[PDB]
């Protein structure tokens, strides 16, 4: 027996929850991640624009001094420029979903520049590199590669 | 941190169950899960994933569902150089490095930056920093030529089969964890994930240190395929799981053992009490529902008293001391369940700090080592009991220093704190034996503890038709300032009152509140 009849969203929304859970509809894949970005940027807009801050390699000069260790990091391992390969790299199909994504963290901040924390404005206009980039930093220059243990300290 | 599928056959009514419940510090930023549902007219996915990543990591929908756990793959390695002219000495001779002049600026503190020069040094084995102790140490990290990570779990979390599921896990993209996966056509799988480079010697301590960086010998260039991973398909057992335990038993009659692959891959240390109650849980127990499934979750046993206590309290109970005395007789009174109301476990924890280590891992002290012939049960006894009962003296005053009583109950001191919401907490140390891990911080100076790090996302679904799933996020599912959606679940999490988790429009349509219509 099939499972149960898949819905067909017919325009795009978004139907948060009692909780603060976005039911994210999209009436096509972009559509979604731009929701999604929207949804994001609503709920921890502020770390999510910090983290890509970070993951240009731009933490030093944005924030200054308590974020210059993980600006070294990350350009000596060359994290923000390799990000850039990888945006290019995608397949288009993907870096369309991955633009979308920056698009929608974008609307919102331009929408609610309120609901949104000034040392993180600088950081603003996103990009699908941005969001490459940050993966990458998370997950091979924060999982698999930290700072701790090849620096030891 | 835990990870649980378990095959129609083990179960009541005949569908396969996942847990999603992995462990993360609480506050750290880039570890943050949120959780969401996106709909399209070509997908369907529901779940947790770390903030600001454009797929979710812990992921289902009406025909499957994945969820990860660390593994600690070895994706990069880390090589001492061995300095000399201005290169480093590297087979017979001095190599000079690849310099590269880059700079960044700094934000000054009157809002001005400085520009920075930073000269990038890098070996053939890859870039170079210099430790404070003035090791020069080059890391080659593995992967870096795999584009496609958010991709592959995209392509993953909606395939349309477990055929395509694995087509797209052997892209070998995503560089670690341990990913489990199940279906509402009833296929189960574990999979040791993540890219580790081919190497010809070494026990994997040998490559999670400095290797020697002066030759070729060690400086390896491929990496593994997904078929030369530690991976459980369907098992006799009919379950699969892994609580970051090394990946020796993911299934209970086990399908393959340590001498099936390299020993650089995963390690052969003892498995966590919680790993072992783990495989205890879910061998144990058949004919499954989503209630059981979920009651089993919550597990918070102590089981290191259970391999302590038996020695510990007689030999404790002949010591001259007479509050030692009365120490033994409250733990030997305790049901070692790290409940609320338990008035031993505060006292206990403290004893097994001193017996165990700070981090609770250490098998000096038992008296029966571990063992994987017997990987559930070995770590026991005490070896010591004389040395173990000083120990047990000098938690006394621990305890007490601690926690003003050596009674005091465990949900007053462990407590669950967000925002102006406070509610007692249960459940605890992973490594004592807690399967529901809550990481209490130490205490503030009224004795007050609450969690550094533990359960976070927990999710339990069960792949019927349609799908029933349940779950709960500890912090809330927002910490931007002003929400009420940061401390909106804890209370909920102390009650252990799960929420259903909607995926059906008619759900959805009927839960609403906050609406926003957007076009892109």
């Amino acid at each position: 027996q099939a499972p149960i009849a898949a819905y067909k969203p017919r325009s795009n929304e978004i139907l948060w929850d009692g909780y603060g859970v976005p039911h994210i509809y999209g009436v096509d894949a972009p559509s979604a991640f731009y929701g999604y970005g929207w949804a994001q940027a609503r709920s921890h807009g502020d770390n999510i624009l910090r983290l890509y801050g970070e993951a240009r390699g731009k933490g030093a000069e944005y924030w200054g001094p308590d974020y210059e260790q993980t600006t070294v990091w990350l350009l000596t391992n060359g994290v923000p420029e390799r990000a850039q390969q990888w945006y290019a790299q995608q397949s288009p199909d993907f870096r369309a979903n991955l633009d979308a994504f920056a698009a929608g963290i974008n609307a919102y901040a331009q929408q609610n520049p309120d609901d949104i924390s000034p040392d993180v404005r600088q950081v603003l206009p996103v990009s699908g590199a941005d969001v490459v980039a940050h993966a990458h930093r998370l997950m091979n220059f924060l999982y698999v590669a930290s700072p701790g243990r090849t620096l030891g300290e | 941190s835990n990870s649980w599928a378990v095959a129609p056959g083990k179960t009541a009514n005949g569908n396969a169950l996942l847990l999603q419940n992995p462990h993360l510090s609480w506050t750290t930023d880039y570890f943050t899960y949120y959780e969401a549902h996106l709909v399209t007219p070509d997908f369907e996915i529901y779940g947790a994933t770390q903030i600001g990543l454009p797929v979710i990591r812990f992921a289902f929908n009406q025909r499957m569902g994945i969820t990860n756990t660390v593994n600690g793959m070895v994706g990069a390695t880390n090589y001492r150089l061995t300095l000399q002219d201005g290169g480093y000495l590297y087979d017979g001779q001095v190599r000079p490095f690849e310099r590269r002049q880059a700079s960044y600026r700094l934000r000054q503190a009157d809002g001005t930056t400085v520009d920075k020069p930073l000269e990038i040094r890098s070996s053939v084995h890859g870039p170079v920093f210099e430790r404070a102790d003035g090791t020069a140490v080059a890391v080659r990290v593995a992967g870096l030529d795999r584009p496609g990570m958010l991709e592959q779990y995209f392509d993953m979390i909606t395939a349309d089969s477990f055929d395509d599921y694995e087509a797209a896990l052997a892209r070998m993209q995503v560089p670690t964890f341990n990913i489990v996966y199940a279906d509402r056509e009833g296929t189960i799988n574990y999979s040791f994930n993540g890219v580790a480079p081919k190497r010809a010697e070494g026990d994997i301590a040998f490559w999670q240190g400095l290797v020697p960086g002066d030759s070729s010998r060690y400086l390896w260039t491929e990496t593994h395929p997904l078929d030369d991973l530690p991976r459980v398909t369907n098992p006799p057992g009919g379950f699969v799981q892994n609580s970051n335990d090394p990946p020796w038993t993911p299934t209970w009659p086990v399908t393959y053992t340590p001498k099936d692959f390299p020993s650089y891959l995963a390690p052969q240390t003892p498995h966590s009490l919680r790993a072992q109650q783990s495989v205890r849980l879910m061998s144990e127990n058949d004919d499954l529902t989503l209630e059981r499934f979920m009651a089993l979750q919550l597990s918070h046993r102590a089981v290191m008293a259970d391999r302590t206590l038996p020695d510990l309290i007689p030999a404790a109970l002949i010591d001259p001391d007479p509050e030692v005395q009365a120490a033994a007789r409250l733990l030997a009174a305790w049901d070692r369940e790290f409940t609320s109301d338990s008035r031993a476990a505060l006292l206990f924890e403290e004893w097994a700090r001193l017996f165990a280590g700070q981090n609770f891992a250490g098998q000096a002290g038992f008296a029966t080592p571990w063992s994987l012939d017997k990987p559930v049960s070995t770590p026991y006894g005490v070896r010591d009991p004389k040395a173990a009962v000083d120990q047990l003296r000098t938690a006394i005053a621990n305890t007490k220093r601690k926690y003003g009583a050596i009674d005091r109950p465990f949900g007053d001191a462990s407590r669950m704190i967000l925002n102006d919401v406070n509610v007692p907490g249960a459940a605890g140390y992973g490594n004592l034996g807690s399967f529901r891990v809550f990481t209490w911080s130490d205490p503030d100076e009224n004795g007050v503890r609450t969690p550094v790090h533990g359960e976070t996302w927990v999710a339990m679904i069960e792949f019927s038709t349609p799908v029933r799933a349940y779950g709960l996020m500890s912090y809330g599912n927002s910490r931007q300032p002003g929400t009420t959606h940061y401390s909106d679940q804890i209370e909920r999490v102390s009650r252990a009152d799960f929420r259903e988790l909607l995926l059906r429009r008619e759900q959805v349509e009927a839960a609403v509140q906050e609406r926003t219509p957007f076009n892109f």
